[PDB]
């Protein structure tokens, strides 16, 4: 099946430059014109730019005109985005599109790779345990990193059902903190082991954290 | 450019019930030469990336179930759920492709109403890991409620806490339509360390009178 | 003014 992987998002100084990638995979990419397109956090899609299959033609959105490039290597199945002087309000998920056979239409997206334009830099969290004690809950504090997003799995993925992950807050120190819990239940506090596996990607931060009662 | 308006922002739907998204472009989108409406429909759920729905106004995508149509022809358009289900919860958006810049609507949130539902409350001291750095968080969750709305007032030693706290709320789950809420109180870990008994106290449409978690540090 | 042909987008 058709997959698309974004890379190279990250924190960025207000006027400096940043080139995104976009790996693709499970079909013939020579044959496919495909997309950049942004969402802000909490807003709207945004459509940034188009490249052709055989890359003669492009467009690009009047926000970026200019100042982003598209291009695209085939033989490597990859596409990029060169953005030049960004600023702020660039911030947002720039999520990788392939084009429809078919219309003029992205039938399928990656996930995106966060891009943050900020005065600030780099920064892994600390993890620490939401320690329990018929229904208990625990969980993990990923706390004081920059820039979004850290991901919070637990148990490896296994352990699905019942676990809320928080949207992340920005403390008045200019740094996010997430919350990801847990409910089980308490007669199975000691039974099995919850573990959470948190990734912060920007700092290369991966962290397994066992969770238990005292 | 081609500007996109969809209307409402905001459906909040019983299950099994009719939603229905309205997108109103600002030129034509049907092109005379071949008859078809250059518009398209996607669906993205909370925390994942778009899907497509729809394109040529109706011509469902593979994999779309059948309670989604697309409808309208030339500057008028909507997506109708029939019957919606608990996993349809989401932000959908219409797009015009009959030319760049290609363009979004604003999009549209689709939640659930449902039963009202109290939240369980947990609260958790900070680990003695953290306060090696000077610092204090005392978290407290307020688990799978409806309707969205509701109020955490932080107590230390029966001291009412204020400006030292924050929030966050999940997006309305896509089993059983409940929010989940956490909040963070901050504390220096001398403070922390001075006092006794950290509250939380919760009130709920879904409670008669406030609920009330706590702790004594120490345990 | 026609629609642009996806033809010129993907082959």
């Amino acid at each position: 099946e058709v997959q698309l992987v974004e890379s190279g998002g990250g924190v960025v100084q207000p006027g400096r430059s940043l080139r995104l990638s976009c790996a693709a995979s499970g079909f013939t990419f020579s044959r496919y014109g495909m997309h950049w397109v942004r969402q802000a956090p909490g807003k709207g899609l945004e459509w940034v730019a188009v490249m052709s299959y055989d890359g003669s033609t492009k467009y690009y959105a009047d926000s970026v005109k200019g100042r982003f490039a598209i291009s695209r290597d085939n033989p490597k199945n990859t596409l990029f985005l060169q953005m030049n002087s960004l600023r702020p309000d660039d911030t947002a998920v720039y999520y990788c599109a392939k084009g429809g056979a078919a219309a003029a239409v992205m039938d399928v997206w990656g996930k995106g790779t966060t891009v943050t334009v900020s005065s600030a830099s780099t920064k892994g969290p600390s993890v620490f345990p939401l320690a329990p004690s018929g229904t208990a809950a625990l969980g993990c504090l990923v706390k004081d990193y920059f820039p979004e997003p850290v991901t919070v799995s637990w148990n490896s993925g296994a352990l699905t059902s019942g676990v809320h992950t928080f949207p992340a807050v920005l403390q008045s120190s200019g740094l996010y903190s997430l919350s990801s819990v847990v409910t089980v239940p308490s007669s199975s506090l000691g039974t099995q082991t919850y573990i959470c596996n948190v990734n912060h990607k920007p700092s290369n931060t991966k962290v397994d954290k066992r969770v238990e009662p005292k | 450019d081609i500007v996109m308006t969809q209307s409402p922002d905001s459906l909040t739907v019983s299950l099994g019930e009719r939603a229905t998204i309205s997108c109103k472009s600002s030129q034509r989108l049907l092109y005379s030469s071949n008859n078809k409406n250059y518009l398209a429909w996607y669906q993205q759920k909370p925390g994942q990336p778009p899907k497509l729905l729809m394109y040529w106004a109706s011509t469902r995508e593979s994999g779309v179930p059948d309670r989604f149509s697309g409808s309208g022809s030339g500057t008028d358009f909507s997506l109708t759920i029939s019957s919606l289900q608990a996993e349809d919860v989401a932000v959908y958006y219409c797009q015009q492709y009959y030319n760049p810049p290609w363009t979004f609507g604003q999009g549209t949130k689709v939640e659930v109403k449902r039963t009202v539902a109290a939240p369980s409350v947990f609260i958790f001291p900070p680990s003695d890991e953290q306060l090696k750095s000077g610092t204090a968080s005392v978290v407290c969750l307020l688990n799978n409620f409806y309707p969205r709305e509701a109020k955490v007032q932080w107590k230390v030693d029966n001291a009412l806490q204020s400006g030292n706290s924050q929030e966050s709320v999940t997006e309305q789950d896509s089993k059983d339509s409940t929010y989940s809420l956490s909040s963070t109180l901050t504390l220096s870990k001398a403070d922390y360390e001075k006092h006794k008994v950290y509250a939380c106290e919760v009130t709920h449409q879904g409670l008669s009178s406030p609920v009330t978690k706590s702790f004594n540090r120490g345990e | 003014p026609p629609p642009i042909d996806n033809g010129d987008i993907t082959s």
